[PDB]
């Protein structure tokens, strides 16, 4: 925003977000590599 | 299909239409003669016979009671214009004598224009200062331009926004009031006026910036804001005192700096 | 325009190309 | 690291990813389709 | 100094090459030295494309056709009678053009004016030298490219049609055409407007911007305005010519084939099949 | 740096504007007004309001009928599956009645007979739209030159519609309802009549078409360039000439050697415009009425090129 | 109940009403004379 | 978490939010029915 | 659950969900006639 | 409830509630006409 | 004669009989370049 | 008679006289090299 | 002569003969490379 | 009744009536002559 | 070197740094797909 | 001699001057590629 603070409670916010989301993605990428890999 | 020997009903037609069509680009000519017209000579002056294909003078019935216009009756521009031929051809250009700004040559030229102001339909005046509007106000998501510095061509600051002009039929802003570090007001035509600040991509842009909010006049230098022509009536111009501050500004892209009249090279 | 004349691109499309 | 936020506004930046994010997903979902390998609902 | 209030605007400068070498008018046009390079490339164009046809068949103006190089001739500079004079009049008129814009941009700075016309002169241009220029050397041959002929032009844009199957399908070519449609839909409503306002009936006065306002907005619903009819005809132009440049330039090079079939896409979408 | 002209910068907003008052007797406008932030970045951000007088009625729901109509055969056509709608719509079209029928006014609905209907409502909904721009630029005491240049694209809307079908008395010859059905009835009608080429009123429809495109360009390019001294205020300009006339009319004058009026430059713009579809109209009447191969029709007036001429084999070798 | 004439104009009202009933009746009439059952005049 | 509703307006982002599910619900329902091992009434 | 009225305009609401509901329902319509299993029309 | 109408103007309701129903009638016995077995002009 | 230059600025004069001068000899030699018997570059 | 120049500028007559002279010599040169009767380049 | 000075600038002169020039030997240069007598590049 | 007068123009009325009844009698006009039955002019 | 920082303004230089990025990584992977050796999701 | 700097700047010279310099070497270089004798690509 615009004092360091809010900047980062913003970025804790981001982060924690985008850690969850990756996360999901991984677990998401990898029951696909189960599944079928495509690198052969 | 013939209608007789090799002539034919498409092949009639056609020729039917091609004579049209002169006809059209004939009447068209004559339209296009009602103004400037009958020519002259570069260096006495005389006067041109006139075409055979002319018909009668075009009379229009201006509104709020202004009576005929007659195009062809415009008064013609004095053969003596204020500058001196570069070399004695009847194709050489003109070097002004003096402040081609002041005088009126080239691209700072004006007309002489009708002394009254344009009104609406009702008869109001046309251009206004935006507190004399009738609840004209500016969008609310739009710059606001109020107390905005105003930076000239030579990238100085010549003074601030102190007043918007609008139009009271077409609904823009025509022009800006200007004070100037001297305090004298001048009228900046809206059209020579780039806003900086509000650009839509940087908007679009998901940025944080303190992007400088001001006007930048270009046309013309900071002390040439002293020389724009003035009003006669407060809160009301003409459409002479509009053509004169037209031509003063747009001049100045060719006579503000020498550099500007110079080719690139 | 290329480096080649027109009858050295019309010789090498025909027995170049057209002809083997 | 936080001060990437003194720059870019939090709003507009979110909205943008968001939308850049749904565009990119909604490319590689349909790409995975045309494929006969990665399809999932043509055959059992 | 021909019109009568012509002799105040006739100064120098406002030139961008040359000064004031050939900064002068001769009768009304005014030359500056994009005008004698103009002069030049054009006039040597045309008697060049009379050269050409009097080595032709015939001299009947119809079917005079300065025709490119074969297509086996690939880019190489031809003979002049075997497509040579094609090649040396397509840089004679890509010379003129583009002097024809520079000259345009110099007498909008003699009076004061931006560079509008320039630019939308040469959106056209554009649209000429990738029909003649750029398409035959993306494609590979100069053969490609259209004939000088008044009716053997109009025999290249039918066969370049009907080599694509049915040249209707072409997406491009759609949206360029929906603009040249909207232009002169557009033109005879500015046009009609203008015409109406300043010719009155009934006896009335000169009509006020108010009235156009009104007629429009009594017509359809709503009114684009003074300004922005102009800007909207000048968007529609130009983008009528670039579009016509694009759909041109992408087939022959991108798509080869029918473009009937490239709408088979449509039919594969899995929202509907 | 420097303001182009191309986007306002800033807009004023206000109460709308309900327009002059009537010189006839009008019943009275429909109050429903809107403001739109991006149209008034180009033009003026203003909707509305709306005038719905006799002839606005008759238009509007007769034209609903006739859209109605051929919506309704493109889901029959379709199967009523919103899917095959979607998948089909290019190529869903409600189709003239055979030859085998003639010009007769009954036929089977599913046959034609909807297309004679939805032909007939959108005919009555044109010439009633045609009454309403004639009535309105009466309302106010202007001229009737956009009546004309409606007339004219009327004109050619009703030659490929009812005329020439009435003339050729088939049916079969008019232009179906479709988008790509359209399309593939402009490219038979070429090539069942020779090449539409070599009629010499296509050629002079495409001249005109062609000119207008340049005369728009040209002539919107010349009113933004002339922002700077209010060349958009053109009733102002042809009633009182300011700087900005004399300007437009010298540029042209320096480039061209000739020059229009502020007034004289519109009336080119409304010929243009006019004789396009005019041009257009009389070309298609007589395709197939008085002439039926158009190439022959050039071979006999000397401007019918053949293969000596040129050989467009390399172009067509060259798109494969 | 006569009330509604408080808030549609009869004369606005008279007009809609009557161009829906011209389109309407010309459908009718139009569909009838697409059917040779109820075509009265093609045959005696 | 809730500081979100601070940087983001809930009136239009829940239309936003409830327009695009819409569209995409429609959209996965419809690709399910152009398939034939989903569709579900076609066959008995 | 009543705390979605007084800033989410009801005109605008109801207005929006009875146009998707209309949209949705004439889809579903149809689709069910376009099938020949539950065409209702055709046969007896 | 009658206060319906106090967020509804009822002039533009009736309106689009009578063109609504118009095209819903239109569409209704176009589909009707258009089956053999609900077609009630083609035979006797 | 002299009095030619009564009538016509040497500067116009010069560049436009210049202009011919050159579109002249470029349209001499092309010509002459484009038969066989005046053709000097393409045979010994 | 030397009085055709009190109506017509000899500095405009010269230069449309001449624009015409060359348009047609070089309009009649062009037709005499079309006709392999008058051609004077072709063959020897 | 050297009065040719007084009525032509240098500084624009020069740049307009290099132009000139520039575009004369680029013509002159390709017409060689269209003859297989002077080609010097497609073989040896 | 005469009431009829004060709700509608006689002069507007007229001709939009007149004008109904011009396209109402041609049209009725070109379809009897379009038939077989009832043309009067090609047979006698 | 830091110093550039002074010439540069780096929201403005991000955005269209990470704008070329995409547009470059978008063109790599298309390309790499049209490729058969480097095609990861045609066959396995 | 520097005289010509006094009448001629710098920086539009040289920016002229490279912008020819660029597009003579590119169109040089082209012209090499496309004959077999000079291409140094497409054989060993
Ligand atoms: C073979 C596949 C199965 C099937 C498999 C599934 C699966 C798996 C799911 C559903 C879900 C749903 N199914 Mg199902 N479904 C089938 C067949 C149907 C049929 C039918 C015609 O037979 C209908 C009407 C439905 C309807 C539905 C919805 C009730 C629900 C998705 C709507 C939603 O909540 O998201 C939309 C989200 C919103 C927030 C709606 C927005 C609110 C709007 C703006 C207000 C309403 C206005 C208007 C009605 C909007 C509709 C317009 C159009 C949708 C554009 N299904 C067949 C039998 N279905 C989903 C579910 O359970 O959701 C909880 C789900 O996960
Ligand atoms: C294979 C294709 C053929 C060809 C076959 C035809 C045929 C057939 C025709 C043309 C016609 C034209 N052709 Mg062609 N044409 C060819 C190639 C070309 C090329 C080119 C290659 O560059 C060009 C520039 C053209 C250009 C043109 C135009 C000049 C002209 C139509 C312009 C017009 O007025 O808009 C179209 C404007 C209208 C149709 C007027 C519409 C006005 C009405 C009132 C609008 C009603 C709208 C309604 C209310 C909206 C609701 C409707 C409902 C949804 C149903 N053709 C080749 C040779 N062409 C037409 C013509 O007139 O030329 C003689 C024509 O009939
Ligand atoms: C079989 C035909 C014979 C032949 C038979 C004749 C006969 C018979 C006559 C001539 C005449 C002329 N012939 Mg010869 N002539 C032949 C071949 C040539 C060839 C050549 C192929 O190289 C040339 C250059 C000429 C040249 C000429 C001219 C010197 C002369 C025309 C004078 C004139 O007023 O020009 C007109 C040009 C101008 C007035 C303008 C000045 C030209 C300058 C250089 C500018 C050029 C303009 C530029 C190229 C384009 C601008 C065009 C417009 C102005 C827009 N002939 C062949 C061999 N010729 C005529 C003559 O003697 O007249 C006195 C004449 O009666
Ligand atoms: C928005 C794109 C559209 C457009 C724009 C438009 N046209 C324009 C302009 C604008 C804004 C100008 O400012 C300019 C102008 O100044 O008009 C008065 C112009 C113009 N548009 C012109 C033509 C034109 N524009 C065309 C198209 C279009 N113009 C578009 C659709 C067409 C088509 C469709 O073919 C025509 C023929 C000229 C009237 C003028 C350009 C004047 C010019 O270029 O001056 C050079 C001087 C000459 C004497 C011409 C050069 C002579 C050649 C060297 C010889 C001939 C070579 C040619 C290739 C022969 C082939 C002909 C065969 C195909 C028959
Ligand atoms: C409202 O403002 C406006 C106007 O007036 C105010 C307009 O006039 C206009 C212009 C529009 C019109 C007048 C309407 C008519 C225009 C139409 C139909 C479109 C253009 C099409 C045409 C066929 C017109 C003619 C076009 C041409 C290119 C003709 C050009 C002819 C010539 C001879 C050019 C010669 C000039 C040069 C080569 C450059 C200078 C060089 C020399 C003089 C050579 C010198 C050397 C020697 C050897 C003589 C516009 C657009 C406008 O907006
Ligand atoms: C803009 C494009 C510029 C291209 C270069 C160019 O346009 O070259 C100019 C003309 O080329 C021409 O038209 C002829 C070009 C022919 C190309 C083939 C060269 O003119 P100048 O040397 O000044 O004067 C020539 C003298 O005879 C004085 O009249
Ligand atoms: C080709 O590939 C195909 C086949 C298409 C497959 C690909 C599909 C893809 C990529 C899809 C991706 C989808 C996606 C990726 O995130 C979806 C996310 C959905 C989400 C996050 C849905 C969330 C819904 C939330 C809802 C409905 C919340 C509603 C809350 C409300 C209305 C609360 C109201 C309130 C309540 C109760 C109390 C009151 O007093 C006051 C108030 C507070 C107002
Ligand atoms: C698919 O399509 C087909 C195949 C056709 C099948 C479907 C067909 C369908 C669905 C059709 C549906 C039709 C329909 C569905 O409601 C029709 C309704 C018709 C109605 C309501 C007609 C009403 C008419 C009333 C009339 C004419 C009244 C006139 C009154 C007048 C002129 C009064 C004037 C007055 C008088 C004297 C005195 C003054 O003091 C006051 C004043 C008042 C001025
Ligand atoms: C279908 O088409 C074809 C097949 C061709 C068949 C048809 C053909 C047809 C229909 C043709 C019709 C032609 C026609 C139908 O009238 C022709 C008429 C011609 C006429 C009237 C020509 C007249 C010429 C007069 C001339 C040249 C006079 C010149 C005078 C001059 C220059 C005097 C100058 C002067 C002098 C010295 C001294 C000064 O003090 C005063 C001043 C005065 C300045
Ligand atoms: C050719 O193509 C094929 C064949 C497909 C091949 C190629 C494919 C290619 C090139 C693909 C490239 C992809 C790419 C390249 O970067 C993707 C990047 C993705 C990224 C960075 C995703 C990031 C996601 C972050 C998320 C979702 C964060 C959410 C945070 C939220 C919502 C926080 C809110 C907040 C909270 C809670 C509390 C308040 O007090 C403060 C506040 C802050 C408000
Ligand atoms: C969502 O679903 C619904 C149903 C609600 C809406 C559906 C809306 C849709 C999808 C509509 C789609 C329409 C489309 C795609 C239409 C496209 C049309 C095109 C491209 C047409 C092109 C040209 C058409 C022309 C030129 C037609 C001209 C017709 C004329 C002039 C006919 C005249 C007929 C007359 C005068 C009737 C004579 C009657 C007679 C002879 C009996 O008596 C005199
Ligand atoms: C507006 C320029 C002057 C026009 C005068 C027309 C007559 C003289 C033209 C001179 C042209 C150059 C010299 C002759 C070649
Ligand atoms: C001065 C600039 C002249 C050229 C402007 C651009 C022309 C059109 C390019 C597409
Ligand atoms: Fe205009």
């Amino acid at each position: 925003y615009l004092t360091p603070e809010e900047a980062q409670e913003i970025h804790k916010g981001f982060m924690g977000t985008f850690v969850l989301y990756v996360a999901i993605a991984l677990v998401a990428h990898a029951l696909m590599w189960a599944y079928k890999p495509w690198f052969g | 299909a013939y209608i007789v020997g090799t002539f034919d009903v498409a092949e009639l037609a056609f020729l039917l239409f091609f004579g049209f069509f002169i006809a059209l680009v004939f009447y068209l000519n004559r339209e296009s003669r009602r103004e400037g017209y009958p020519l002259e000579d570069e260096q006495t002056g005389k006067i041109h016979p006139g075409s055979l294909f002319d018909g009668d003078k075009k009379a229009f019935q201006l509104p709020h009671g202004r009576g005929t216009y007659v195009p062809e009756n415009v008064a013609r521009d004095d053969i003596n214009v204020p500058g001196v031929r570069s070399f004695r051809s009847a194709g050489a250009p003109w070097v002004p004598t003096g402040d081609p700004m002041k005088d009126g040559m080239g691209p700072a030229a004006w007309a002489n224009r009708s002394k009254y102001p344009d009104l609406t339909f009702d008869g109001r005046p046309r251009i206004v200062p935006i507190a004399q509007s009738h609840e004209l106000i500016i969008a609310p998501n739009d710059p606001q331009l109020i107390g905005w510095p105003v930076m000239a061509a030579d990238k100085k600051m010549v003074g601030k926004v102190s007043d918007i002009w609008v139009d009271q039929a077409e609904h823009m802003i025509r022009y800006l009031e200007v004070e100037t570090t001297t305090g004298k007001k001048v009228l900046a035509p809206m059209m020579v006026a780039s806003v900086h600040g509000n650009s839509l991509i940087d908007a679009l842009l998901p940025i944080v910036e303190d992007k400088p909010k001001f006007v930048e006049i270009d046309a013309i230098t900071a002390a040439q804001f002293e020389d724009v022509p003035a009003l006669e009536t407060p809160g009301i111009i003409t459409r002479y005192e509009e053509d004169r501050v037209q031509a003063y500004f747009g001049g100045g892209y060719m006579y503000a700096m020498p550099e500007r009249a110079e080719p690139w090279l | 325009c290329s480096g080649n004349t027109a009858s050295g691109n019309i010789a090498a499309e025909q027995a170049a190309q057209e002809a083997a | 690291m936080w001060r990437i936020w003194f720059y870019f506004d939090i709003r507009r930046a979110l909205v943008a990813l968001h939308v850049g994010l749904a565009v990119l997903a909604f490319t590689i979902h349909f790409i995975l389709l045309s494929t006969d390998r990665y399809n999932w609902l043509e055959r059992a | 100094a021909l019109l009568s209030f012509e002799r105040k605007y006739r100064v120098r400068g406002g030139t961008l090459i040359g000064g004031d070498l050939f900064d002068f008018w001769v009768g009304p046009f005014y030359v500056g030295f994009f005008g004698v390079t103009t002069a030049i490339s054009a006039l040597l164009g045309t008697a060049l494309i009379f050269a050409a046809a009097a080595q032709g068949p015939t001299l009947n103006p119809w079917l005079i056709s300065i025709n490119p190089p074969s297509i086996e001739a690939g880019l190489a500079f031809a003979p002049l009678s075997e497509g040579g004079y094609w090649q040396v009049i397509t840089a004679c008129a890509v010379v003129a053009f583009s002097s024809w814009v520079l000259r345009q941009a110099e007498i909008s700075r003699k009076l004061g004016m931006s560079y509008h016309v320039p630019i939308a002169f040469g959106v056209a241009v554009f649209a000429y030298v990738t029909l003649n220029v750029i398409r035959p050397l993306w494609m590979g041959a100069w053969g490609n490219g259209f004939p000088y002929g008044i009716w053997t032009h109009l025999d290249w844009v039918s066969n370049v049609g009907y080599a694509f199957g049915n040249f209707h399908y072409n997406p491009v070519h759609m949206l360029a055409i929906t603009f040249f449609f909207t232009n002169c839909l557009a033109l005879a409503l500015h046009g009609g407007l203008v015409l109406s306002a300043v010719n009155p009936t009934g006896g009335t006065d000169v009509k006020t911007p108010e009235y156009e306002d009104t007629y429009f907005r009594d017509f359809i619903g709503y009114s684009v305005g003074t300004l922005g009819i102009h800007r909207v005809g000048l968007f529609l132009a130009l983008n009528a010519g670039f579009w016509s440049a694009i759909c041109i330039v992408i087939s022959g090079t991108l798509y080869v084939g029918s473009w009937i079939e490239f709408w088979d896409f449509w039919k594969k979408i899995p929202i509907w099949s | 740096a420097t303001y182009q002209n191309i986007f306002t910068q800033v807009q004023v907003t206000g109460p709308p504007e309900m327009g002059v008052p009537h010189l006839d007797g009008s019943e009275g406008r429909v109050e429903l007004t809107g403001h739109n932030y991006w149209l008034g970045k180009i033009g003026q951000a203003q909707i509305g309001p709306i005038y719905l007088g006799l002839l606005g009625t008759i238009s509007l729901t007769f034209g609903a009928a006739a859209i109605m109509i051929i919506g309704l055969n493109f889901w029959a056509q379709a199967g009523w599956s919103p899917q095959t709608f979607m998948r089909e719509f290019f190529w869903l079209s409600l189709d003239p009645p055979g030859p085998e029928y003639g010009f007769s006014p009954f036929v089977p609905l599913n046959e034609g007979g909807w297309f004679i209907m939805a032909g007939a409502f959108l005919t009555i909904a044109v010439l009633t739209w045609w009454a309403r721009t004639y009535t309105r630029a009466k309302a106010l005491g202007m001229g009737m030159h956009i009546p004309w240049a409606f007339a004219s694209a009327i004109w050619l809307f009703l030659v490929l519609g009812f005329i020439r079908p009435m003339l050729l008395g088939d049916w079969s010859e008019a232009v179906p309802y479709g988008i790509f059905s359209h399309l593939d009835w402009t490219n038979n009608f070429s090539l069942r009549y020779g090449n539409l080429f070599y009629n010499p009123f296509h050629a002079l429809s495409i001249v005109f078409l062609y000119g207008s495109a340049v005369l728009f360009a040209m002539h919107g390019a010349t009113i933004l360039a002339l922002g700077r001294y209010g060349g958009e205020r053109e009733i102002e300009q042809i009633t009182d000439r300011g700087t900005a006339a004399e300007r437009g009319a010298l540029f042209w004058r320096w480039v061209m050697g000739f020059n229009a009026t502020f007034e004289s430059i519109h009336r080119w713009a409304w010929w243009f415009a006019v004789l396009t579809t005019l041009t257009g109209g009389i070309g298609i009447l007589i395709t197939g009425t008085v002439v039926d191969n158009w190439y022959l029709w050039a071979q006999e007036h000397y401007y019918a090129p053949e293969t000596f001429n040129y050989d467009p084999s390399g172009a067509i070798a060259g798109s494969t």
